[PDB]
């Protein structure tokens, strides 16, 4: 299973580098709500600035990853994300895509997926916030619906607070996420 | 004592494997004169592309 | 692999019972375009009447399937669908659709045998019928995958597929299964936004 192999390897590599990270994306959505066919492995990594993100990427390029794409943005964090390939499956590392990557990593829960496969998995509330922001990639709307259907009242309030923090940090791309959240 | 979240993530891994095999069968149909290596090359290109 | 195991088993069981069936929903879409699916394996079964539907379900209950839900409607075909568990929210499930869209006999008759996985040949609903079913089921609030499956299907569709989708919508509507909606007009409005 190419994805299982990729998850195992990136988990060991990020842990060996003592990084603050969490599984997000379709596999995290599946864990928190309803499983779905997913082929991208998406991981949030909390680092302080572009220099630190670049340093992590440079190290991973010496461990048999290659750079497929980088997502640049006109902001203080010029590096939102990178897309890396195995030299199996794509891994996206998200550094400054939603602006709450530190909170996502800090709140993520370690799950033993299979023997010798342990990964921090983002909370339902943080996935709701990410998927609300990213809404566009039509699978985000479906992931969001599933997450909301699974969410507890407390998950809903926690998502509200995460979305407020995205906006306070200027990562809301000029949208009224609070209004959008009232509708979900 | 596998957690519910872990059970759901293990199911999603099974879903990926099925989807990969379905993509492989479809590519074989769409490209009947393609050799195994060409199909696997197409499968590898497939993962690398964004959603 | 629990997904593969269930697909192979339900295909073998329905074919062994000589049913007129077709894979629909995400797994059918995934045989014809980029994979997109959830734990629900959706299958149309064309049966004569509610008695025949119930007799098939009763038979499957003796073959290690468990009934999770029945969908009923105020119509002459009272039993629209059943939900079967194949095991004991991380479970693959089978939805059998008997009278959900009203063109189940046509769907099964037009279905194409496709080797969807190695040595797994199953009747797969045509792209045209998948379009018609997705338009009807479409609920952008609760089922956004229906609208995204729609974009993918219409892009995968040949001219024949488009013509046959229009004909399928017309037959759904003639039979009164269109839920008081203009599916063709909905399609036009959605496809303008493509």
């Amino acid at each position: 299973n190419a994805v299982e192999s990729t998850l195992r390897r990136v988990a060991k590599d990020l842990t060996g580098l003592r990084q603050r990270w969490a599984l997000v994306g379709g596999f995290a959505v599946s864990a928190r709500s309803e499983p779905r066919f997913t082929r991208d492995v998406d991981i949030v990594v909390a680092v302080a600035n572009d220099d630190a993100a670049e340093s992590l990427v440079r190290q991973l390029l010496t461990q048999q990853y290659h750079l497929l794409a980088s997502v640049e943005q006109d902001a203080a964090r010029r590096l939102a994300a990178v897309r890396l390939g195995a030299t199996n499956v794509v891994v996206d590392l998200l550094f400054a895509s939603c602006g709450i990557e530190p909170e996502i990593a800090e709140a993520a829960e370690e799950i033993e997926i299979l023997p010798d496969l342990v990964a921090p998995v983002a909370t339902t509330a943080h996935l709701i916030a990410m998927k609300l922001l990213a809404r566009d990639r039509p699978q985000d709307r479906s992931d969001l619906r599933a997450l909301v259907d699974a969410a507890s009242p407390q998950d809903i309030q926690d998502a509200r607070k995460a979305i407020e923090l995205i906006t306070l940090r200027g990562f809301h791309r000029d949208r009224d996420l609070a209004a959008e959240w009232t509708r979900l | 004592a596998v957690s519910v979240a872990a059970q759901k993530l293990r199911l999603a891994l099974d879903m990926y494997e099925v989807g990969e095999q379905m993509q492989r069968m479809r590519l074989g149909r769409e490209r009947p004169n393609a050799d195994v290596v060409e199909i696997e090359a197409a499968i590898d290109a497939w993962r690398m592309t964004r959603p």
